[PDB]
DNA sequence: GTCGAGTCTAGAGGAGCT
DNA sequence: CGGGCTCCTCTAGACTCGAC
């Protein structure tokens, strides 16, 4: 079964080229093949055979339509047709008037007619619009919420605002939870609300759906984050009129209309308290109806307006998927925390000891005013204030006059406890010390007070000044319009000590061997420190960016090479910039890991099958993040998570980088996926294919992308990576700007950034070589521009619409960029949405256990059964095959390479991580996930494995 | 000037200068603690108990003799006790013969008493009665602060902060990496520079897996601290018998507890602090500081301000600070000398109680680590001391 | 019997041929348990703070267990012979009967020697400490350290006060240092009757004081007083006289050296014989247990958390706290009670659901067997004051 | 009437993912 | 003309209100 092309491009199978596009299909045009093979030879890429890959044969599933594209519809609309019905529901329904009172009993209360409360378990209906309140003050657990039924009103109480209690729980359960069990339920972050729902977090697969109005309102009226910025800064210019932001008060005005919405301005959920809560209840409650009545207007604006902009019920299926995501944990998620932040503890704890006492030893400078002698802490603030105001022995002594002696001191001592009159109400903050000293300290009425300047840290504007960091010789200097920099002592045109500047570049240069002598970024004279001149440091994007903080994981290898050194020198500098690069992912998504709602299920919640597996421990907890996914959070209806989609891969120098490690499996489940090779570059080309012959490999580049290999190295991305001597995931980034817009000048400092021996002749050449390439990617451009020029650009696979703030009617010339990178990043999103459509549907039809698991643009996780890991690989192929042929089907092309036709492995994996035998060695995880958390090493199988270990069948 | 000739002059130290060298005190053949030095290893012994004992789940205290019994071992080179009386009575009084006294030196090395020169053994001796304590749960532990010997022919006395710990066999190696980790850190809490405190992976001869703490003196490594994952072989040569007797309840099956040894030297600990502490000025860590607060007087009235400084040094004193009275000192010396002497002896603060006090109660109070002078209450000073040594721990 | 209860409680440590009177006295063996290691503990801080904190010029002294050796007689402390060396003469090479005695005539004259008394190791230090005093006597030296005794070698943990005095004030002083120790051993003490005070004459005439604990068996000197004088200083500093005299007033006097030398050992087990249903009335100040937590129903995880906040917090606030909820298999409260009784617990917490609704814990006092209800955020602050009250 | 301390917000540079 | 996002800490600026 081995087919070829015209251009000798190895196509799909016999067995899977009869049942995917048929027999009977139209023979090539002599002349288009011709012109394929005189563009392809102009390159000198004509020739060249490759070698025969083996042979596929597999029995696929039925495909009950007409051809690829009807069977994707015919699925998509089994999917997503009683969700459908459930919103359609919505809008014809009448509701009663929002109730007067609302009650105060426990759990559900159901409003009828005329504002009567009646207490119910759950709520009936299937269609709901739900509004979460959460004191935040308390943690996570939900406080109240209201919900709208197409008959009543409904609004939900916890025991934690009605019974007050001294301690409650910190560890939450589904009991704690808000009970709503083909439902669908509709609101502003549908997400967060999913996440308070009790049912979402059980293992088995609600079949609840979430419609987001924020995910439509991106798909229909979105705005990209220059929009955005505009857009808030300003509440062709008319796409303002018509677009709005993603707050519920803008797009209801946007939408609907009317008299604007009103916040609380008190906000008891987030800054008040429980008490305040319980005072204010009928205010609180009113304003959560409110929502809810606006969330619902906005859903009857936007609902017929998503469905006319996106026509393909593939879209809608993929967003529902989108919006189950699901992700487990266990009792080792709660170890990952705590050592995570005892090790993020202990180094900054070790960073804070230096910085405090390079401190402390400076402010000895205030003697002898030699603080204006100091290179570095000349211009702090150095000022004191002034404290506010309004013989031989004599032998033992008797016990009597020991007494005596004693009482007399304590009086003395007790008489002046009560001279406290004098003194100001308001105690002062360390008049003594210095200001910038004082700055650095807390007061001492602070519930989090420590000893000495506790508050420094390397990323302060002072942390530099103390460890005296100097640029090859030269001590760094801040300036505010300029950002970092550094002084370079010589010019002759509290005052900068420039003397002291000579003589420490003087030192530097006769001790490391050094000699209008330097050239460096730029001479920036606007700002004018006597006798020095200010030269910006190098930054990673350019000349224009300005250097916030120079320990930046960019100046590592400037610190390793001895151009930036730190003033007590030996290893301290290298020792801060290497754990502040061990911290600085930690620093920042410290709070949102830890503070991940977290639901611990019961052993009765559990399935059979994971308490029945050998590896089930009685005594280790069993739960699941449900992360908070807005399913359009972009301009290209990408998903948006604030965490998961932001979390770091497992790395050596990373405190917490083992976060996706610890999303783990539970026993008798593992996690099945695989990412999806080369997506945009393959869309891009087969774009580029269609619009220039119509087959596969007639231009240049989609030549170039379908020849090759991931495990020989010989695919686009590392024929790139070894002409350029770099790592293929940086070879991405360069092939992937070069697609997206980027300029030589991109490609140049990306090379200087990621080659350290190439100079900038030699990046230069590099780029203006591989850009000057009538050229190969010219049929990909033109494509792209065309279909983004177009009066209504819409995805050439599913037809979906740009968002009307970007139609080019509305807006003439203006973000173009952003538009044609619409064209590929909005296909990519359909691909996705085809992948979890035909998942779907070959989960179901051969009874596959599995469910949706977390998608991040390009990979398809799912939480599958460890006995049916192998069907599920099977299955994920062959999603993969045919959404290739879906693409190829509707940009024309009735044909699918073979290369491309299936993953390159698909990841078995007990947890997720990027590859499969990685054992995530981290600082807070040094001894690996199989020593410290007994996860082995998984299987990573090609197709033929899967052919293999399932004989070519999703059925058992 | 030598880290070794300031803590002599202040007391850190003891000793002939034939004594201060390096190998003198590394040996531990003489009393080497003054006063300071002796409050600085209490501070430390007691914030190695606190961390080891109290905050620790089922860690007891174990006091053990001294002396060990008498073992006719091939090897051993621990001094033996003999009776000076018995010596005199075979030598003097009735005339032994030559084969005699060759039974009585047999019988010295046979059955006499031998000085102890590791904690283990005396730990072992009371794993009955603290198994009995905790209901023969495991895992538990035995901590104890004392002198061991070490031979050096000169005795060398060394103090040892030993915990052993008794672990089923199953989490072995990963609570010996969890005793590890926790000795490093504690050691690096105390130290201005926490990478002179290290770790390295080394094995005995028996090939038991084992690791050494180091901190890294000018002249070289030392190893401060011991960490061995010793077998059940201890136990059944301190124990031979009944295996039912040794058992402990790990979960639900009763196991012979692995037995891990964490050995420091407190002695060695205080050098290694007092060369990292080391204007001349010992940043010892507040928590370890031998003398934290230290008060002086004015310049008239001089019985007021002394009955003032009397009730502050009471007051101070009742809430557990220890107190310098530099006041009560006849010999007149100038504030800086004063300030220089208290940063040489590592006092955290220096309080000035002067005639305006009397007036308001503002004493100037003066913090080693900024050299700055802060005025403050009198009554809001017990608070202030209190709150700051809270802090630092 | 005190003793059994004390070895059932951990207390003691011993076996039972061990645990008897002329036994316990001896000191050759380790007669303390872990709570007896803490009670020791107790009293050994009580009788430092109440010695070289709150007195005038009184400094700490740490001395090696051993001592340089010499032949003069009447020295019966056993010595130290290297094991190496006695292996090498009688193997190795044959020696004669003339050399064999001169072995043994080595050893007795060049050897090791276990300390009797801390006085020498004091004595020793006289110098250091007279410099960080500036010459100005008077001052005194504490330690507390183990010292040998021939009974077998005995091993007693000895507290003792060398305290420096002119030859004017030494029995103004002597007077002085007994009453405080009296008051200092009767401050602890439910019978301070039973502890004695009685002239005794040294065997060259020198006077002094023998401060006994009257014991179910008789009277034994745990304390004893002694104006020793010049005579041992000037023994152990021959020589030049100049480094001996101190700085008293506008002369240099060689300072009259007072012994007090406790028994720590001893006088724990004075302690624990005034301190006894059954119950350790020990004082507060000396109780090794002073908080006993425990959980009382369901759930258990929600009340181990509290109680875990709860122990965490006391032990921050330096309470020492026995983790009783950590027990797998517990008692009825009533045998709770009896073995904290007998264990000399302060007090006794008890979390129940009626804490995670109000805070409200029950509180058992010890002295008085009286229960009562206090709010979580108030035990802390009250067993804090109650040790201070206690204290003073 | 005025100075200084919360307090709240907005902007800039850095850093995770794809 | 790389793009689509996410969040963080630090700092400057404006606003508010109590104590002298
Ligand atoms: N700097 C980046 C990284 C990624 N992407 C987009 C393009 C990719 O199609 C998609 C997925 O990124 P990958 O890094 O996975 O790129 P590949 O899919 O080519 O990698 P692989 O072949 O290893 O799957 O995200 C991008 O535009 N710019
Ligand atoms: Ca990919």
């Amino acid at each position: 079964q081995l087919r070829l092309n015209p251009l000798l491009i190895q196509m799909l199978s016999r067995g899977l080229h009869e049942q995917i596009f048929g027999c009977g299909g139209e023979m090539p045009d002599e002349a288009a093949v011709q012109r394929s093979v005189e563009h392809l030879q102009k390159h000198g890429l004509w020739g060249q055979p490759a070698t025969p890959l083996p042979d596929v044969e597999l029995r696929l599933p039925r495909l009950f339509g007409g051809n690829l594209d009807q069977h994707f519809r015919l699925l998509a609309q089994k999917q997503s047709l009683p969700y459908l019905e459930a919103a359609a529901s919505l809008l014809e329904a009448q509701l009663p008037p929002e109730p007067k009172s609302w009650a105060w009993a426990e759990g559900w209360t159901r409003y009828g007619p005329e504002g009567e409360a009646e207490p119910v378990a759950i709520p009936e209906e299937r269609a709901l619009v739900f509004d979460v309140e959460v004191c935040l003050a308390e943690g996570t657990c939900p406080t109240l919420a209201v919900a709208i039924s197409p008959s009543a009103w409904y609004s939900w109480c916890s025991r934690r605002l009605v019974e007050e209690r001294y301690s409650w729980t910190s560890q939450l359960s589904p009991a704690d939870l808000i009970p709503l069990g083909e439902q669908l339920v509709v609101g502003h972050n549908v997400s967060f609300d999913r996440a308070h729902i009790r049912e979402q977090y059980l293992i088995q697969d609600s079949r609840m759906r979430f419609l987001d109005t924020m995910s439509m309102h991106m798909a229909i009226s979105g705005l990209s984050s220059f929009q955005r910025s505009l857009w808030m800064g300003a509440k062709s210019w008319d796409w303002m009129d018509i677009s709005s932001a993603n707050n519920l008060a803008d797009v209801h005005n946007l939408y609907v209309g009317g008299p604007p919405l009103e916040k609380e301005p008190r906000e008891l959920f987030v800054k008040g308290s429980m008490r305040d809560i319980r005072e204010n209840f009928q205010d609180l409650m009113q304003y959560c109806a409110r929502d809810v009545w606006a969330t619902f207007e906005v859903f009857q604006q936007q609902l017929p307006l998503f469905l006319e902009r996106c026509p393909h019920p593939v879209t809608l299926a993929g967003m529902l998927e989108m919006g189950v995501s699901y992700l487990p944990v266990n009792q080792n998620w709660e170890r990952y925390l705590t050592e995570a932040q005892n090790t993020y503890e202990e180094l900054q704890r070790e960073m804070k000891k230096s910085l405090m006492d390079l401190a402390n030893d400076a402010c000895q400078l205030l003697s002898g005013e030699r603080y204006k002698e100091d290179p570095w802490l000349w211009d702090l603030e150095w000022d004191l204030q002034e404290f506010k105001q309004k013989q031989e022995d004599p032998g033992p002594p008797s016990e009597e006059e020991e007494l005596q002696r004693s009482v007399t001191a304590h009086n003395r001592l007790q008489q002046l406890r009560s001279t406290t009159d004098l003194l100001p109400k308001r105690p002062q903050h360390l008049p003594g010390h210095p200001g910038w000293y004082r700055k650095l300290c807390p007061r001492l009425d602070d519930p989090a007070w420590a000893p000495g300047p506790s508050l420094l840290s390397l990323q302060m504007r002072v942390t530099p000044k103390l460890m005296a960091l100097t640029w090859d010789g030269f001590p760094l200097h801040y300036s505010d319009s300029h950002g970092w920099g550094y002084l370079v002592p010589g010019r002759r045109d509290v005052t900068c000590p420039y003397r002291a500047i000579e003589s420490l570049y003087r030192k530097h240069c006769l001790e490391q061997g050094k000699q209008t002598y330097h050239h460096g970024n730029g001479p920036y004279n606007d700002v004018n420190i006597p006798g020095c001149w200010f030269f910006k440091l190098p930054h990673k994007d350019g000349n224009n960016y300005n250097v916030g903080s120079p320990f930046a994981k960019d100046f590592l290898p400037k610190m390793e090479d001895g151009t930036l050194q730190a003033g007590p020198g030996g290893a301290s500098g290298p020792r801060a910039l290497e754990i502040n690069k061990m911290i600085s992912f930690w620093r920042n998504a410290h709070k949102r890991i830890s503070s991940q709602m977290v639901v611990w299920l019961p052993r009765s919640a559990l399935p059979r099958v994971v308490t029945r597996h050998p590896s089930f421990d009685e005594e280790g907890h069993y739960g699941a993040i449900l992360p908070q996914v807005v399913t359009a959070g972009t301009i290209t209806r990408r998903a948006v998570e604030p965490t998961w989609l932001t979390a770091s891969n497992a790395r050596p120098d990373r405190v917490g980088s083992e976060l996706k490690a610890m999303v783990q499996a539970p026993p008798g489940y593992v996690l099945v996926g695989a990412d999806v090779d080369s997506q945009e570059l393959w869309i891009a080309a087969v774009l580029g294919d269609a619009h220039f012959a119509g087959m596969h490999g007639c231009t240049a580049f989609g030549w170039m992308t379908l020849q090759g290999r991931k495990s020989r190295g010989t695919d686009l991305h590392s024929k790139t990576a070894a002409t350029v001597g770099i790592s293929r995931e940086h070879a991405k980034i360069f092939n992937y700007g070069r697609i997206y817009g980027a300029g030589q000048s991109f490609a140049e400092r990306l090379l200087m950034q990621f080659n350290h021996r190439l100079t900038r002749q030699e990046a230069a050449e590099k780029a203006q070589q591989m850009y000057a390439v009538g050229g190969t990617e010219s049929e990909m451009f033109n494509k792209l521009e065309s279909i983004a020029m177009s009066d209504t650009p819409r995805t050439p696979v599913l037809g979906c619409c740009i968002s009307r703030a970007l139609e080019p009617s509305v807006v003439q010339g203006e973000f173009i960029t952003s538009r044609v990178n619409w064209v590929v990043q909005s296909s990519a999103v359909d691909y996705l949405h085809l992948m979890l459509v035909a998942m779907k549907w070959l989960f179901e039809e051969f009874a596959i256990d599995g469910r949706f698991c977390i998608s991040i643009h390009d990979e398809v996780r799912y939480l599958v059964r460890e006995e049916d890991r192998y069907r599920a690989a099977l299955a994920l192929q062959i999603t993969n095959l045919l959404t290739r042929c879906m693409f190829a089907y509707k940009l024309g092309l009735n044909d699918l390479p073979q290369s491309v036709a299936f993953f390159s492995a698909v990841d078995i994996d007990q947890c997720l991580r990027k590859e499969v035998t990685m054992d995530c060695k981290t600082p807070s995880n040094p001894t690996g996930m199989e020593r410290r958390y007994g996860i082995p090493q998984g299987e990573a199988l090609d197709i033929y494995q899967i052919i293999e270990l399932t004989k070519g069948s999703l059925e058992k | 000037e030598a880290l070794v000739d300031l803590c002599r002059r202040r007391h850190f130290f003891s000793g002939t200068p034939q004594q201060l060298s390096t190998a003198a005190l590394l040996s531990g053949c003489h009393a080497r603690f003054g006063p300071l030095g002796v409050e600085l290893r209490k501070n430390l012994a007691s914030q190695w108990w606190s961390s080891m004992v109290v905050f620790r789940e089922q860690v007891f205290a174990v006091d053990s003799l001294h002396q060990e019994p008498g073992s006719s071992q091939p090897r051993d080179s621990a001094f033996r006790l003999v009776s000076p009386e018995s010596i005199r009575e075979i030598l003097q009084d009735r005339e032994p013969s030559k084969e005699q006294l060759v039974a009585f030196l047999e019988n010295l090395l046979k059955t006499s008493g031998k000085l102890r020169a590791t904690l283990l053994h005396g730990a072992l001796e009371h794993y009955v009665n603290c198994l009995d304590l905790v209901n023969r749960k495991l895992p538990f532990g035995l901590a104890q602060i004392g002198v061991c010997f070490h031979p050096v022919t000169r005795v060398g006395e060394k103090t040892e902060a030993s915990l052993v710990w008794f672990t089923p066999t199953r989490t072995s190696s990963q609570w010996l990496d969890f005793w590890l980790r926790h000795r490093l850190l504690w050691w690096r809490k105390f130290a201005m520079s926490p990478s002179n405190f290290s770790s390295a992976d080394c094995q005995d001869e028996l090939g038991r897996k084992g690791s050494k703490l180091y901190y890294s003196f000018p002249w070289g490594k030392e190893p401060i601290e011991t960490l061995w994952n010793l077998g059940d072989q201890e136990l059944l040569h301190t124990y031979p018998g009944n295996v039912s007797t040794i058992q402990g309840r790990d979960g639900r099956k009763n196991v012979v507890p692995c037995v891990l040894s964490v050995s420091g030297d407190v002695d060695l600990g205080t050098l290694a602090y007092l060369y990292d502490s080391f204007r001349k000025v010992l940043k010892l860590h507040p928590c370890l500081a031998p003398i934290k607060v230290a008060l002086d007087v004015g310049k008239g009235p001089t019985v007021e301000l002394r009955q003032v400084c009397q009730g502050l040094l009471n007051e101070l004193l009742e809430n557990g600070i220890s107190v310098w009275p530099g006041y009560s000192e006849t010999v007149h010396s100038s504030l800086e000398q004063l300030h220089s002497k208290y940063d040489e002896m590592s006092v955290l603060f220096s309080v000035l109680v002067t005639e305006t006090t009397l007036e308001n109660g503002l004493i100037q109070l003066r913090s080693r680590d900024t050299t700055m002078k802060e005025m403050m209450h009198i009554s809001k000073l017990r608070d202030f001391l209190v709150k700051y040594l809270a802090s630092a721990s």
